[PDB]
RNA sequence: AUAAGGGAAGUCGGCAAAAUAGAUCCGUAACUUCGGGAAAAGGAUUGGCUCUAAGGGUUGGGCACGUUGCGGCGUGCGGUUAACAACCAACUUAGAACUGGUACGGACAGGGGGAAUCUGACUGUCUAAUUAAAACAUAGCAUU
RNA sequence: GCGGGUAAACGGCGGGAGUAACUAUGACUCUCUUAAGGUAGCCAAAUGCCUCGUCAUCUAAUUAGUGACGCGCAUGAAUGG
RNA sequence: GUAUUGGCCAGCCGUGGUGACAACGGGUAACGGAGGGUUAGGGCUCGACCCCGGAGAAGGAGCCUGAGAAACGGCUACUACA
RNA sequence: GGUAAUUCCAGCUCCAAUAGCGUAUAUUAAAGUUGUUGAGGUUAAAAAGCUCGUAGUUGAACCUUGGGCCUAGCCCGCCGGUACUGGCUGGGCUGGGCCUUUCCUUCUGGAGAACCGCAUGCCGGUGUGUCGGGGAACCAGGACUUUUACUCUGAACAAAUUAGAUCGCUUAAAGAAGGCCUAUGCUUGAAUACAUUAGCAUGGAAUAAUAGAAUAGGACGUGUGGUUCUAUUUUGUUGGUUUCUAGGACCGCCGUAAUGAUUAAUAGGGACAGUCGGGGGCGUCAGUAUUCAAUUGUCAGAGGUGAAAUUCUUGGAUUUAUUGAAGACUAACAACUGCGAAAGCAUUCGCCAAGGAUGUUUUCAUUAAUCAGGAACGAAAGUUAGGGGAUCGAAGACGAUCAGAUACCGUCGUAGUCUUAACCAUAAACUAUGCCGAUUAGGGAUCGGACGGCGUUUAUUUUUGACCCGUUCGGCACCUUACGAUAAAUCAAAAUGUUUGGGCUCCUGGGGGAGUAUGGUCGCAAGGCUGAAACUUAAAGAAAUUG
RNA sequence: AAAGUUAUCCAAACUCGGUCGUUUAGAGGAAGUAAAAGUCGUAACAAGGUCUCCGUAGGUGAACCUGCGGAGGGAUCAUUU
């Protein structure tokens, strides 16, 4: 099922089977791209700028209409975060609830609940230096980790 | 996980076979198994198929009409020379006359007779009686 | 089932069978070889002995009998055990000090029979053998 | 103070005396409150003379112009000497050859050790002028 | 005076007869007796008269030493084991 | 130095080498191999011994002659027997 | 075998092998009772209490297929004639060329034919060949080609042995001999395959791994600048220098090109939205009850048991009403209902972090499954230090029953039962049933999210909330049925297993001795983990039938 | 060119001490198995006359008893406004 569980669920989207912009798009691929650019330097993570732009006005999938995936255009833009977004934000639970536990030193649950996070970080940081974005010699200090995130 | 999908779809064409079924349904399509299927026609063992496409991975309808007693799989795939071929043949067939043992090679795959006159031998993919 | 299957996952097949082959009774008795340190017989067929006296033991509860053992001094190790005498009657020609030769039962380390705690016979008393002299084909000598 | 051979056979009792002793290098048990026991037990070297090696300090680094009488400066701008040259200064450590009536911490100075039992946990204190101990005190524990 | 509590308060914590297919012992049972009849432990020990108790070890020889045995004249639990 | 390479040995300078993918050590009633016994197939067990290779002449060391020996139906010394 | 012995000691008769037969020990089959092929793990011996995680094992789909042709070789079938030949658009079978956007790298040298033609021979070409327009095929040499695993064919490799061909030592076990008319002679054999691990070459290119262009540091050009190095022979000889030239390394400018990125797994991770629960931690609020205490009224009994007594009582017991204090616990609601990895979790409210499921035309793109050692958690009881100490109650003291009663019954009662800071790591820790993945039959309930619909109820009222009908996802469960499985009880898994192979981890082999002795390791201790042997025995054990 | 001699090297052999492995004696203490017509009780198998079993702690001549938390392998698959 899931990493750390029994459950299986299996809530997930659905693609559709056409590759091809509706009739009614009628949306250049060049002007779309400076709008995500605008977004992201205004600070969404690259996760929720396609949701906002579904949301609001027209483009459901960004590939389709472009030929080109999101996180690549910003990165052809040069915009693309320094660490993926879902370490990224992994980290940022994991000191957020390690700074519950020292202040609620009874908590015995927590306790075993950082053993999965940490473990789930160790897995995801081998995989992205086996791969190559981040360096071979980082490192997670648990220490001064919490300026990573801010 | 899967690990065979080969082993899923004989297994469940197995099941249906038993059962009565004249129709069965197969989630994972790949090279092996759309190339297998000729070779159980050749034959006469199944009789039409269909396969869907959609963008994930394709899909497989095999229409059995009985005729079939039994197809399985061997899972280590084991290397075996020339000369004891005919100990396969001994063991999990009924008879010579009849059934095949398929094995894979550089020259594609085939049943055990053809690859007798090939004279050829390889790894072990499966068998069908 | 439940054996690993991977095709290059050998090394786990022999190295769980060694432990696992432990287990029976006839590996460990052979592995250990007890009868080249335990036994009475050092792992041999047969084995010399001198008697010392005669003695006689009733049998279990359902028999009700006297089977008539003896006691004999081995000179391989001088430790002492108990022997059986087969036949009828053969211990009015067996006499203190006879140099007697002995073997097995064949019940393989466990009583037999009705006779407790007793795993031995004797096959040749002087060198002339009992079931010879019982049928009178030899005259024992002096 | 010294004594041939024996080495506690003397005596209530090894009382008195003798034996070991510095430094460098090896090696170190049962037990344990894991801190100890431990310098455990038990071994090897130690002179004279002639040499070798190691452990430091101080002063010096290119052009391009302008004041002051070959020099102190004021500057601007390059390179890190593949670390060079001179002078100065006490001791500590390691190694080699030769040498002797085989001796060398040559005087002085300088732990005998091991296997067990009784008793008090330890350091400490008292009958000045016959008893320093198992006696007293101690931290800990409990009660009013 | 009468009636309750209190032992890490002072202190205390027993005798006699029978009984298992040899012999020995007594698991077991009757009996007197009051505040309770020495539990866990330990021992010829600095505490045992009979005593130089009995067995083993150390010695050529040991009233000495050590390890065991326990109806202990008269061991024993903060008078602490 | 050896018939010759090589930490085989003598000096100087670095701090290395093997291991859970079983190192290191303890047992072996262990000379190794060609091979013997037993069979549907897969295996189990034995192999001092007629063929090939290695080691030894009671236990250790040292050496002459000779192309070839650290030899024992060659020598020297100790230990135990005689 | 205890007085008519089918089983002992004898006589008759009979049985098995036969110059051989019995006994002891070792070893193999018997043994699918060691099990890769091929063995059990609900109750017969056996799934670690639970989760995370390292070695180790296993890992979703995707890249040149097909067509049209033509012909060679090689078998086999058939038909007949005749020793035996042709034929059959016979069946193939192995290819070897083609074109389909694909076909096949490359240099030099040797060698050297074919095709057309010639002179002479002849009757339009040839043997001439000491033909030239030649240039199939071969040989000997240079330059490049992802690498492993895998398979086919070769080379090399011991005599003996095994299988195995030949020869009548009178046959045979053996042996490599012998044979032929008549010979003063001739002739032959003394074979062959396998071993099988590692190493050396060749063809095939499926299956299983690996590398390549993304900050272009990418491919090409006889395009053109460079800036570096080398040096054949040619100018008489030698030396020195230069030019052109040939080749090698590196860096620019321009041009050429379809200029370089696979899907988005009812695999996984993350984001977002409305929800859901007795999941966790801290603080706070409420509830009766129990015990104790105070005030108030009366008078002889009150407790408990099959039945009594111990105990409390006019020094007013028990009971009645009001008030106060202390600690523990949250009835009924409460269920074949919910949450958590398990152990476990129920009074109100506030704060803090965490989680499942549903919805989604958000995001990354194999990131994954099980794990030797290793690590976190782990009821109750127990241990070390404080606080608290209402109720019960190990130990203990009394009252009864009984022949005895150190118990069951009744009145008291210490540790403990609660909490703070640290240890212990065992339970029938049970679903006596390991984890992941695929398929297999009908039904109706029910908890959470989403979607459709006819109506009722109701409000500062509509949409929302409550009820009803149908579909779907994910759970805790239940009834019938067997095509299936088991020795059976019984099972939608305990099925898809003699027609036996999806991946991963652990444990058992007749009963006792024994979870014992000893060694090691953790803990203050109690104890936990690992874990034998001597000896003894023919039965223990499981499910069901009749009593 | 012989005996003898100085200094290294290869080194048998002996003495003392340390360590590893095997066999074996030992007062006394404490277990297991078998053979019994032994003594004392009756814990378990029926609701075995107090339902049985598991973990933990204490107590008693002995089987055993009691406290706390579990399990049914139980003597209940089941009780309605
Ligand atoms: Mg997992
Ligand atoms: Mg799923
Ligand atoms: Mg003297
Ligand atoms: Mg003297
Ligand atoms: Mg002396
Ligand atoms: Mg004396
Ligand atoms: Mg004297
Ligand atoms: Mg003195
Ligand atoms: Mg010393
Ligand atoms: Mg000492
Ligand atoms: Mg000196
Ligand atoms: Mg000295
Ligand atoms: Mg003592
Ligand atoms: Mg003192
Ligand atoms: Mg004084
Ligand atoms: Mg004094
Ligand atoms: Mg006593
Ligand atoms: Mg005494
Ligand atoms: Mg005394
Ligand atoms: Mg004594
Ligand atoms: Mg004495
Ligand atoms: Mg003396
Ligand atoms: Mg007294
Ligand atoms: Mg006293
Ligand atoms: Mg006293
Ligand atoms: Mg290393
Ligand atoms: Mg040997
Ligand atoms: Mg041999
Ligand atoms: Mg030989
Ligand atoms: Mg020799
Ligand atoms: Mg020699
Ligand atoms: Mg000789
Ligand atoms: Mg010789
Ligand atoms: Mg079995
Ligand atoms: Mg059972
Ligand atoms: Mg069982
Ligand atoms: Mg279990
Ligand atoms: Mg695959
Ligand atoms: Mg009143
Ligand atoms: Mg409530
Ligand atoms: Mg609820
Ligand atoms: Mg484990
Ligand atoms: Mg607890
Ligand atoms: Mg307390
Ligand atoms: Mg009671
Ligand atoms: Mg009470
Ligand atoms: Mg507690
Ligand atoms: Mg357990
Ligand atoms: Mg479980
Ligand atoms: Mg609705
Ligand atoms: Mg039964
Ligand atoms: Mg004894
Ligand atoms: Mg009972
Ligand atoms: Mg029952």
């Amino acid at each position: 099922g899931r990493l750390h569980s029994k459950g299986k669920g299996i809530s997930a989207s659905a693609i559709p089977y056409s590759r091809n912009p509706p009739a009614w798009l009628k949306t250049t691929p060049e002007q779309v791209v400076e709008q995500i650019c605008k977004l992201a330097r205004k600070g969404a993570t690259p996760s929720q700028i396609g949701v906002i732009l579904r949301d609001s006005h027209g483009i459901a999938q960004v590939k389709v209409v472009t030929g080109n995936k999101i996180l690549r255009i910003l990165k052809s833009n040069g915009l693309a975060p320094d660490i993926p977004e879902d370490l990224y934000f992994l980290i940022k639970k994991a000191v957020a609830v390690r700074k519950h536990l020292e202040r609620n030193r009874k908590d015995k649950d927590s306790k075993f609940r950082l053993i999965l996070i940490e473990s789930r970080i160790h897995r995801l940081a081998r995989y992205y230096k086996t791969v190559g974005v981040l360096p071979p010699t980082w490192k997670y200090e648990s220490s001064t980790a919490s300026t990573l995130v801010a | 996980v899967r690990t065979s999908v080969l082993h899923d779809a004989l297994n469940s064409i197995n099941n249906a076979e038993k059962m009565g079924k004249r129709q069965v349904m197969i989630r994972p399509s790949s090279k092996v198994i759309v190339k297998f299927l000729q070779v159980m026609q050749r034959h006469g063992y199944i009789g039409e198929f269909e396969e869907v496409d959609n963008h994930r991975s394709g899909k497989i309808v095999v229409q059995l009409n009985g005729r079939l007693n039994k197809c399985g799989v061997i899972s280590p795939r084991y290397n075996v020379r020339l000369a004891e071929l005919e100990k396969w043949v001994t063991k999990l067939l009924p008879a010579r006359q009849f059934g095949y043992v398929i094995l894979t090679t550089s020259a594609g795959i085939m049943d055990h007779e053809e690859a007798r006159r090939k004279h050829v031998a390889g790894k072990i993919i499966g068998f069908f009686y | 089932g439940g054996k690993p299957r991977g095709l290059n996952a050998a090394r786990k097949l022999r190295n769980n069978r060694r432990e696992q082959r432990w287990a029976d009774l006839q590996y460990k008795k052979r592995a250990l070889g007890t009868a080249y340190k335990s036994s009475p017989f050092g792992g041999s067929s047969h084995a010399k002995g001198i008697v010392l006296e005669k003695v006689g033991v009733e049998a279990k509860q359902p028999n009700s009998a006297i089977r008539k053992c003896v006691r004999v001094q081995l000179i391989k190790n001088g430790k002492k055990v108990t022997a059986f005498v087969p036949n009828d009657g053969c211990l009015n020609f067996v006499d203190e000090n006879d140099e007697v030769l002995l073997a097995g039962f064949g019940r393989k380390g466990k009583a037999k029979g009705d006779i407790p705690g007793v795993r031995f016979k004797v096959v040749k008393v002087s060198g002339v053998g009992l079931l010879a002299l019982w049928k009178e084909k030899k005259e024992k000598p002096r």
